[PDB]
RNA sequence: ACGUCGUCUCUUCCCAUCCUGGCGGUGCAGCAGCCGCCAAGGGUGGGGCUGCCCGCCCAUUAAAGGGGAACGUGAGAUGGGUUCAGACCGUCGCGAGACAGGUCGGUCUCUACCUGUCGGGGGCGCUGGCCGCCUGAGGGGAAGGUGCCCUCAGUACGAGAGG
RNA sequence: CAAUCUAAAAGGGCGUCCCCCGCCCAAGACAG
């Protein structure tokens, strides 16, 4: 994988129909809802805390996934699974690609250069817009501090500035 | 611990330099043995320039005529007698009829029990235990 | 190497009583919550043991 | 930077490689001495030749202490000082330079040193030492003009050579002056200014060599494998990279010896009041005889064998003194 | 924050003499004389302004942000340790500790010299500043007396740390597995007044 | 038409520091080791193998750092490799031929015009000419760098070994 | 005192200036 900064931008179109595009790769992402999910269960939780993005860019699946790790394995061992309600709010339906030489991937991925240069599938992303929710979390007002602290941890994986907002349901 | 030699070490002339090879002046076994190394604070050198020693310094060698089972195994000796003039500080120059080493451990134990032909002053006042079987000293 | 109370009691305030910052290495109060070079706050306490 | 490391090849404390601009040299730094009473602080010789002696080693320390070791000797041929003028230094309150105020000469210089100096038939020292008695309450340094006495020398040669020499040895202006004045027309020996056993410092032009090689001048290697090379072997390979250009560091043949040098530490064996004593019966090869003072000098000097040598108090001595006691110079290779 | 004027006052107590000199535009010199001495401090450059009323240092602020407001509370330290340097003095207490080579302390003349230190040839020397008496109270105890408390802590603070070591001879505070380690030195441990 | 790899020679610069200087932490007892910070004044070497560069290795060593300068420097060298014409092998090609696969052989041109640098001379000026002795703005410097032995002491430390 | 044009990020800092919110103190708050 190159480093996230070459994906980081939005450059161009969305690259999501799947009818069209060969090869594209599946979604990494087991679960993107975790905790107490069962709705009647989520009626005792009162806050709402949102980790908000703060510019607009794309970011990619094994961000999210490792943002979505470790922000669960620590509400998990401080609050507890039945006390919290966290889910990963967007999908990364953008296909990344990547103009590099390579066999057993078609016979114009084997042309050196910028000659024929669209992209082999290389990755997903989620395109995001400044003030889009990426993750969402609900949770019981005793647990301020840990939830605050679990979405610290995840902004630390992800590839934009990022805000944490906490309001009531 | 043990007997200490002098603190000091002049110049002296080096007469011997890497791959010499040089006659063996004990019943050690060894009988030539070929220079591949100086020790101490004066084997540093300088970009080009052969490291050299003279009587009194301890070098790296490799026995190359002898006994069969010292053949191609590597020993420290000291040098005790120098074909090349030197100038002793008190202003004398000296000069032997052959270059001549002396096995020893690293720590300057000699491996044989006699030492044949005169030793250089400079070797027995280092190295006590050389002086202690030098019949001759000059 | 022991030492009567009195004295083991200096030597622990002089020599086991600060806090070092993992940031910058810097020294620091015992009590202190900022690092006094560099103002971070990852600072570690220094311990005496047994 | 270089394929495999090592130092440059000679120094660049000493450009430029220049001939000296006087054949007599002319010396930057005089030290301040504590002696206890008004003296010189250096004296002027002629280089005459070199020996070998034998002589006690008397530093208790020392591995050869007590032996008889054989040192490397050089002799300076050393005919009394004649002193000409005296002259006061103040300084200048606008940047602090130091600068003569005036000078005070003898009545009637001798006539030796009119072939250097354009002179009056005389001198009115009493006006010139009044003037200069104006000039005490900011005096900061007090200087006499010696003129050495060639003739007296194995050179025997007529002209002059004329120098500045201070005094020093107690912290009081006023004394130094005094002492100065006392001086004006008198004659200085080697014993008034050194002890036999002192450090000495050294300083003269070294010998010429003319033009010489980068392999001599600088020390640059050979080029290895000396036959292979096309357009000679003594020389430098490149004279420097693309940029800068050719920089002043670069190692270029030129002018070799004629420098002036100071040398320090120089050990005095021997103050002699006859150089009979010490002239092989040969005569010093290329100088001739020594029949006055010589000062017998442990080591070596700077200069050809005619040179005029300025030795001073040292300005760098080491920490530990030598002996009290003169050294024991039991014999010299000049004696049967 | 902003501060549009701030006063602060400091009691001169009884037999205490204070002068006031302004020797520059924000410069001033302190002189206070006491039954034990005279003290003189500099306060250079300084937005404080210093006056006497009737018995009392006045020092004032005007226009002040916090860092020149932040000096009224340090002019009335320093000038109470003042103060009480002229009347009661400042003795500064110093504790020899030694695991196995004994310390040898000793003043000569205006010299401190320690001996023996971690069994060390060389001698520890310091020189004891004017206004500054040294005494050794037995084996175990160093005293430091005077009247300008920033001079006498200075000079205590100097003995400390001439008894620290540093770089390749610092020697490991803690002992194998933990216990106490190789701590010999002077350490101060604390101060009080003369009377 | 800007001489194509490496090496030699020679100079300088960078610091993201291998040693040398300073300091701190340690799962730092000592002996050693590991980690971080300041710091580029000096040092960073000798050999075996290969055309090498790189790398592996040998004996030392305080340590045997890494980079830039038209991949510094062929009107300075060298010419082993690569990369002309001859030839052999393997493979490919019906063939002539081909291969950045291996192999043997294979012209390194120039009187230096300018500038630069290094040293050496003549003059004019410096407020009339000249002689001698001085001053010191500035300029150059690495002019010094770095080890070992004894003592301390078989001491501190340590259960001992060690140190 | 724009751009060509020689720059800077995630992150850390009550370093300092400032704005807002919650709570305690009705002089029995914070610090000893
Ligand atoms: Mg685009
Ligand atoms: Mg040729
Ligand atoms: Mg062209
Ligand atoms: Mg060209
Ligand atoms: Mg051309
Ligand atoms: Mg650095
Ligand atoms: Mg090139
Ligand atoms: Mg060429
Ligand atoms: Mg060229
Ligand atoms: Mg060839
Ligand atoms: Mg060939
Ligand atoms: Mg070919
Ligand atoms: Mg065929
Ligand atoms: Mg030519
Ligand atoms: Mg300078
Ligand atoms: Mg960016
Ligand atoms: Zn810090």
């Amino acid at each position: 994988a190159r480093p996230a900064r070459c994906y980081r931008r939005i450059k161009g179109p969305p690259y999501t129909r799947e009818e069209y595009i060969h090869g594209a790769p599946m979604i990494q992402i087991p679960k993107f809802d975790m905790g107490t999910t069962s709705a009647a269960a989520r009626a005792a939780f009162t806050m709402v805390a949102k980790l908000v993005a703060e510019e607009r860019g794309q970011i990619r699946m094994q961000a999210l996934e490792a943002a979505r790790q470790i922000s669960s394995k620590y509400l998990t061992k401080y609050v507890g699974d039945a006390n919290y309600y966290l889910r990963l709010n967007v999908v990364p339906h953008h296909v990344l690609r990547e103009n590099r030489m390579l066999a057993m991937a078609g016979a114009d991925r084997l042309q050196e250069g910028m000659r024929l240069a669209f992209g082999s599938p290389a990755g997903r992303a989620a395109r995001v817009e400044p003030g889009q929710v990426i993750f969402y979390v609900e949770f019981k007002p005793e647990h301020l501090a840990h939830v605050k602290e679990a979405l610290r941890r995840a902004a630390s994986k992800l590839p934009i500035p990022t805000r944490i907002v906490v309001e009531p349901k | 611990k043990r007997t200490v030699g002098v603190p000091y070490r002049f110049h002296v002339t080096p007469g011997i330099f890497m791959n010499s090879l040089v006659p063996v002046a004990d019943n050690s076994g060894a009988k030539l043995v070929r220079v591949i190394g100086v020790v101490g604070h004066y084997s540093k050198s300088v970009h080009r320039r052969i490291p050299g020693a003279g009587v009194g310094d301890m070098v790296v060698v490799v026995v190359r005529e002898g006994k069969p089972e010292l053949r191609k195994q590597i020993f420290r000796a000291i040098v005790v007698r120098q074909r090349r003039p030197y100038r002793r500080p008190d202003g004398t120059w000296v000069a032997f009829e052959d270059n001549a080493v002396v096995i020893v451990t690293p720590e300057g134990d000699p491996k044989g029990s006699e030492i044949h032909g005169p030793v250089a002053m400079e070797a027995t006042l280092r190295w006590p235990t050389i002086a202690n079987l030098a019949s001759i000293v000059v | 190497i022991t030492l009567d109370p009195e004295k083991l009691a200096i030597v622990l305030q002089h020599r086991f009583n600060y806090k070092i910052c993992r940031n910058c290495g810097a020294r620091n109060p015992p009590d202190a919550e900022k690092c006094r070079r560099c103002r971070s706050r990852n600072l570690r306490p220094k311990k005496f043991k047994k | 930077g270089l394929k495999i490391n090592r130092p440059r090849r000679g120094s660049m404390g000493v450009y430029p490689r220049k001939r000296a601009a006087d054949i007599v040299p002319r010396v930057r730094t005089w030290p301040e001495v504590n002696l206890g009473k008004p003296t010189l602080l250096g004296f002027a010789a002629y280089k005459a030749g070199m020996l070998h002696a034998v002589v006690v080693d008397d530093r208790p320390t020392s591995p050869l202490y007590g032996k008889e070791v054989v040192k490397a000797v050089t002799v300076l041929d050393a005919p009394p000082l004649y002193v000409a003028a005296v002259r006061l230094y103040t300084l200048d309150p606008t940047n602090g330079y130091k600068v003569a105020v005036g000078e005070a000469w003898v009545s009637e210089p001798p006539a030796d040193l009119r072939r250097v100096l354009t002179l009056p038939e005389k001198f009115d020292t009493e006006k010139q030492l009044k003037a200069l008695e104006e000039y005490r309450d900011v005096a900061v340094d007090v200087r006499v003009l010696v003129a050495t006495q060639p003739r007296l020398s194995g050179i025997g040669k007529k002209t002059p050579e004329v120098l500045e020499i201070p005094v020093g040895g107690v912290p009081s202006i006023d004394e130094r002056i005094n002492f100065a004045i006392s001086l004006l027309g008198k004659t200085v020996s080697p014993k008034d200014v050194f002890t036999p056993g002192q450090l000495v410092d050294v300083i003269a032009v070294t010998k010429g060599k003319g033009y010489q090689g980068v392999v001599k001048r600088f020390g640059v290697t050979i080029l290895p494998r000396w036959h292979k090379h096309r357009k000679g072997h003594r020389r430098t390979g490149t004279i420097g990279p693309q940029a800068p250009a050719l920089m002043f560091t670069q190692p270029r043949p030129g002018q070799m010896g004629f420098h002036q040098r100071t040398e320090y530490n120089k050990r005095i064996l021997k103050i002699g009041d006859n150089g009979a004593e010490i002239t092989p019966k040969s005569g010093f090869p290329h100088y001739g005889v020594i029949k006055g003072p010589y000062i017998l000098l442990q080591g070596s000097v700077p200069g050809a064998r005619k040179r005029l040598v300025v030795l001073r108090y040292p300005v760098r001595p080491p920490k530990k003194a030598p002996p009290a006691a003169e050294p024991q110079v039991v014999w010299v290779s000049s004696q049967s | 924050m902003h501060v549009v004027y701030a006063v602060e006052e400091v009691p001169i107590p009884d037999g205490v003499k204070v002068a006031i000199e302004k020797t520059g535009p924000f410069d001033y010199v302190v002189k206070v004389k006491g039954p034990l001495g005279e003290l003189v401090k500099e306060f250079k450059n300084t937005p404080v302004i210093m006056s006497l009323s009737d018995g009392k240092v006045v020092l004032e602020v005007l226009n002040a942000k916090k860092r020149e407001y932040a000096l009224l509370g340090t002019y009335k330290g320093i000038l109470k340790n003042m103060f009480l340097g002229v009347t009661k003095g400042w003795r500064y207490k110093l504790k020899v500790i030694y695991t196995h080579f004994p310390m040898l302390v000793k003043v000569q003349g205006n010299q401190l010299t320690i001996e023996n230190f971690l069994g060390r040839k060389s001698k520890i020397v310091l020189e004891i500043p004017k206004g500054v008496k040294v005494e050794v109270k037995g084996k175990e105890d160093i005293v430091v007396e005077g009247i300008d408390r920033e001079l006498v802590s200075q000079f205590a603070a100097a003995i400390q740390a001439a008894t620290e070591l540093r770089g390749e001879e610092k020697p490991s505070p803690h002992g194998r597995e933990g216990g106490l380690g190789v701590v010999d030195g002077i350490y101060v441990v604390g101060y009080e007044h003369v009377k």
